[PDB]
């Protein structure tokens, strides 16, 4: 009954359907950071007892992203050459 | 409460274990020598660069 | 020094504790885990192998493309769990 | 014309096969060294007699 629907309520028949329907223009770029920023922040962050695990995502995430970042110099010390 | 397996996927597991553990045995066999080999000869080489040092100090 | 180790004394008590703890929850999981003392029976091999060549049946014709995501998401996160226990085997190895 | 199998034994025998083939790869990995080894010492050992008639003929 609806065009556009969450990315999980879509087919893979209709999947390009869907990939077609939505937008891409930057401003649909930033509208898009924004949700995702706002779902985490009003659902773990934004209620009267917030807990750890309501910050140690974020944290525990930027580890991994600089970690990817420095993966190229970490290749030439692997203490095994045949992994 | 265990829930009982969906069959297919207890066929599929054990099956791929065992794969594995015989291609795990498989590799060591087949690298060992080729290994072993390399850092011998390696080991003259750096015996050669030690005498070269020793003589070309 | 002789009060620590009558403190030593004391923490063997409650290192005894802790192993009372870990058990019962322990035994939980050895519940789940108590179904089988020998190999799995051979008796649903049908099911599993007829279960498969239905997948199959959907794959040739071209059905299964009218699935949802999250049931394509779940059965090749599962399909990667029972991948996993290949290079498991390699550890062995 | 064909008689079919009492299954036990067409159950036994693939079995023990790939045991069989498994025991090998392992048995070939794990030998490889130890004849690699001995028999180079064994080279550093008939050198060594080489030279020895060489200076005690
Ligand atoms: C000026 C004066 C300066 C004085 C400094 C003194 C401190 C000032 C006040 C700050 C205190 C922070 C408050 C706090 O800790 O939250 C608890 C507190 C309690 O929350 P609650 O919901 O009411 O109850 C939660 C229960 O306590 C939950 O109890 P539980 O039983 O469920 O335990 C859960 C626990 C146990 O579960 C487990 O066992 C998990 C085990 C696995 C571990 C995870 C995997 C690790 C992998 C490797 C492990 C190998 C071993 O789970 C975890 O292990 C989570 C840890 C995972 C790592 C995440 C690290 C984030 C730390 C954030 C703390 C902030 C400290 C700032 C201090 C300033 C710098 C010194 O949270 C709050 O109420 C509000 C939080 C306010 C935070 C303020 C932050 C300010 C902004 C800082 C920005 C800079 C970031 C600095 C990062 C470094």
């Amino acid at each position: 009954p609806l065009k556009d629907r969450r990315l999980l309520e879509v087919k893979l028949g209709e999947l390009p359907s869907w990939i077609l329907m939505r937008d891409f223009t930057p401003s649909g770029i930033a509208g898009a950071f924004q949700r995702g920023y706002y779902r985490y922040y009003n659902k773990y962050v934004n209620v009267k007892k917030g807990s750890v695990a309501g910050l140690s995502m974020v944290l525990a995430a930027y580890v991994v992203f600089n970690y990817c970042r420095s993966y190229k110099e970490l290749k030439h010390e692997r203490l095994r050459k045949y992994h | 409460p265990p829930v009982q397996v969906s069959p297919l996927i207890k066929l599929g597991r054990y099956s791929a274990l065992f794969l594995g553990v015989a291609y795990g045995a498989k590799r060591y066999n087949y690298l060992k020598p080729r290994a072993e080999e390399e850092r011998r000869i390696a080991a003259e080489e750096k015996k050669k660069q030690d005498e070269l040092k020793r003589i070309e100090r | 020094a002789q009060f620590v180790r009558n403190l030593a004394e004391k923490a063997p008590v409650l290192v005894n504790a802790a192993v009372t703890y870990s058990k019962p929850r322990l035994a939980t999981f050895w519940h789940y885990a108590k179904v089988e003392l020998v190999p799995p029976t051979p008796a649903e091999i049908p099911t599993a192998i007829q279960s498969l060549k239905k997948i199959v049946n959907s794959a040739q014709t071209g059905s299964f493309k009218q699935l949802t995501v999250k049931e394509a998401l779940l059965n090749g996160l599962v399909a990667t769990e029972v991948l996993m226990w290949f290079y498991v085997g390699e550890i062995i190895a």
